[PDB]
Formats: C-alpha cells, structure tokens, sequence
C-alpha cells in the first residue's frame, strides 16, 4: 500500500514502509486509534479555520 | 493582494501583520505557535523598529479580538542577502504570547519529505495579506487572500531578471492579473490538504504585481523546516 494512492488514507502526513504505509500528524493532533485520523488535542490546532466560534 | 477576495472571518486565523513607528502595515508574518512568527528576512530592514499585530481583518475597525505583541528576539537567517533575497527568512520570538481564538491560529509546519511530495505537488496554494491591491496602488484594509498557482522552476527561471535560487518558488499567473504585492511580503503562502493549512511559502519578492510574464517568488519553507525548528527551540 502507497501514499501515493489517497495519501495512504492519511488525515495528514504519510510515510512508505517496506510493505504498509504509517500516519502520522502536527503537533496539537493524536493519531486516532484507526491509524489513519488526526484528532485535534486543543481547541484551536494549526492549520485549521476558525469556524467553530466557541 | 491583486485580486482574490476579502478573506471570511475566520478564514485566515495565521496571518500577522508586522506594524511599524506608526501602527501602519509594512509586511506580513505567519503565526507559528503562541511565541513565534515566521516572517521574511527581507522585512527587517524595512523599518527601524516594529510591533507585531494577529486577530486584524479591518486595519480601519476595532473589532474587539485584535491584539498587538512586542518582539522579544528576531531570528535571522545567517546567509540571508539583501542583493537577490537568498535565504529570505526569519522567526520572532515575541516578549508575551498569543492567545488564540477567533481569527487567531497558527498555520501549521509540515515533514519535509511529505511536503515535497504531496503539497508542492498540488495545484495550488494560498497566499494572504493586506498589501497594495495594484502595483502602483495603496494597501488594502481588509485582509485578502489569493489562489495562486504552483509554476515549474524552468518556467520560474526563465520569467525572471534575477536569479532564482533552490531557496525559492514561482507561484502565480503568468498574464492574468493576480499576484501579492508589496505590504504582503512576509506573509503566508499556505497549501490545504483534506481542510487543513500548511506553511509552504514566505511571500519573498516579485518584479512589479501581477505583470505580465512575471510570476510571484516565495521562499521555499520545505528547505527551511529543520531551521525553523532549531529557531524555535
Ligand atoms: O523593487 C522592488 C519593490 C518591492 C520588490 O520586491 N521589488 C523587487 C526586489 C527585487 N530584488 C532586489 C532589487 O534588485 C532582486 C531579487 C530579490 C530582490 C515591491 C514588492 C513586490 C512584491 C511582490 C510581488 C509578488 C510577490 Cl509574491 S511579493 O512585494 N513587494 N515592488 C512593488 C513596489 C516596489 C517594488
Ligand atoms: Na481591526
Ligand atoms: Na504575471
């Protein structure tokens, strides 16, 4: 399985292995149990638009 | 900022705007975290002494989120050259730190080797500011952003009266007439994957705006994001 092929499934970064691809994300996000999500650990994580007005 | 659109409330919480002896913007920066600006090298010599403003969306309104910080330390790339604007790249430390909240976010930093493969790769990125809206116009207001197209580097060269080094990217339009413009240097240049902001670019410098064969150049973030992190301790 690729990065190259849907970013691996990937929320955010992906990175090849010798058979599998590994998720990872920014700080501010825990990968989520799937492998695969990025779940924010705070209310205002990099890199997303302030929508949500709390 | 020539063309594009006024940006929406809470569409661009990462822009700051370095204010000089005045409260006038002079160029723009990026919120990294709640101490640290990414900004252009370029943009220290451009005024005297400075301020550091994040929240503004409407120079001529108090809105109530706004808020300005004092620099604490400024970094300083080491090889940084006023001549072709090599290595165009510095982080502020500021003296206290950003609360974030509505319009106020940092952008965030990449890996390098997905960025290189998965965002510089992508059609587009964004670029943001409150600078002139033509060439030989005033500032904006209101804060702006554009959709600018990535352009290949034998394009970017070609286009360009000056050298064009591998610290630098072409994004833009070659005839249509959108491009940054001056009071947008040091700004963002941010590329989205599945509806999150990515720092890729520094607005670094161009020949006029939005001229034709012309392109805007932008320091290539991806060969600064060790530099970054040591900056930034
Ligand atoms: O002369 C100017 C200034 C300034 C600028 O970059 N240029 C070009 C500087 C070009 N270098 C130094 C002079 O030779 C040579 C290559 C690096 C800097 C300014 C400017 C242009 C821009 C941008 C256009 C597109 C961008 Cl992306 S940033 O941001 N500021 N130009 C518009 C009005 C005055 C003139
Ligand atoms: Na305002
Ligand atoms: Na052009």
């Amino acid at each position: 399985k690729l990065c190259s092929l849907d970013n691996g499934d990937c929320d955010q970064f992906c990175h090849e292995e010798q058979n599998s691809v590994v998720c990872s994300c920014a700080r501010g996000y825990t990968l989520a149990d799937n492998g695969k999500a990025c779940i924010p650990t705070g209310p205002y994580p990099c890199g997303k638009q302030t929508l949500e007005r709390r | 900022i020539v063309g594009g659109q006024e940006c929406k409330d809470g569409e661009c919480p990462w822009q700051a705007l370095l204010i000089n002896e005045e409260n006038e913007g002079f160029c723009g920066g990026t919120i990294l975290s709640e101490f640290y600006i990414l900004t252009a090298a370029h943009c220290l010599y451009q005024a005297k002494r400075f301020k550091v403003r994040v929240g503004d969306r409407n120079t001529e309104q108090e809105e109530g989120g706004e808020a300005v910080h004092e620099v604490e330390v400024v970094i300083k790339h080491n090889r940084f050259t006023k001549e072709t604007y090599d290595f165009d790249i510095a982080v502020l430390r500021l003296k206290t730190p950003i609360t974030f909240r509505m319009n106020v976010a940092p952008a965030c930093l990449p890996e390098r080797d997905w960025a290189e493969s998965t965002l510089m790769t992508q059609k587009t990125g964004i670029v943001s500011g409150f600078g002139r809206t033509h060439e030989k116009g005033e500032q904006s207001t209101r804060l702006k952003m554009l959709e600018v197209p990535y352009v290949d580097r034998n394009s970017c060269k070609l286009s360009s009266s000056f050298i064009i080094t591998q610290n630098m990217f072409c994004a833009g339009y070659d005839t249509k007439q959108e491009d940054a413009c001056q009071g947008d240097s040091g700004g963002p240049h941010v590329t989205r994957f599945k509806d999150t902001y990515f720092v890729t670019g520094i607005v670094s410098w161009g020949e006029g705006c939005a001229r034709k064969g012309k392109y805007g150049i932008y320091t290539k973030v991806t060969a600064f994001l060790k530099w970054i992190d040591r900056s930034m301790k």
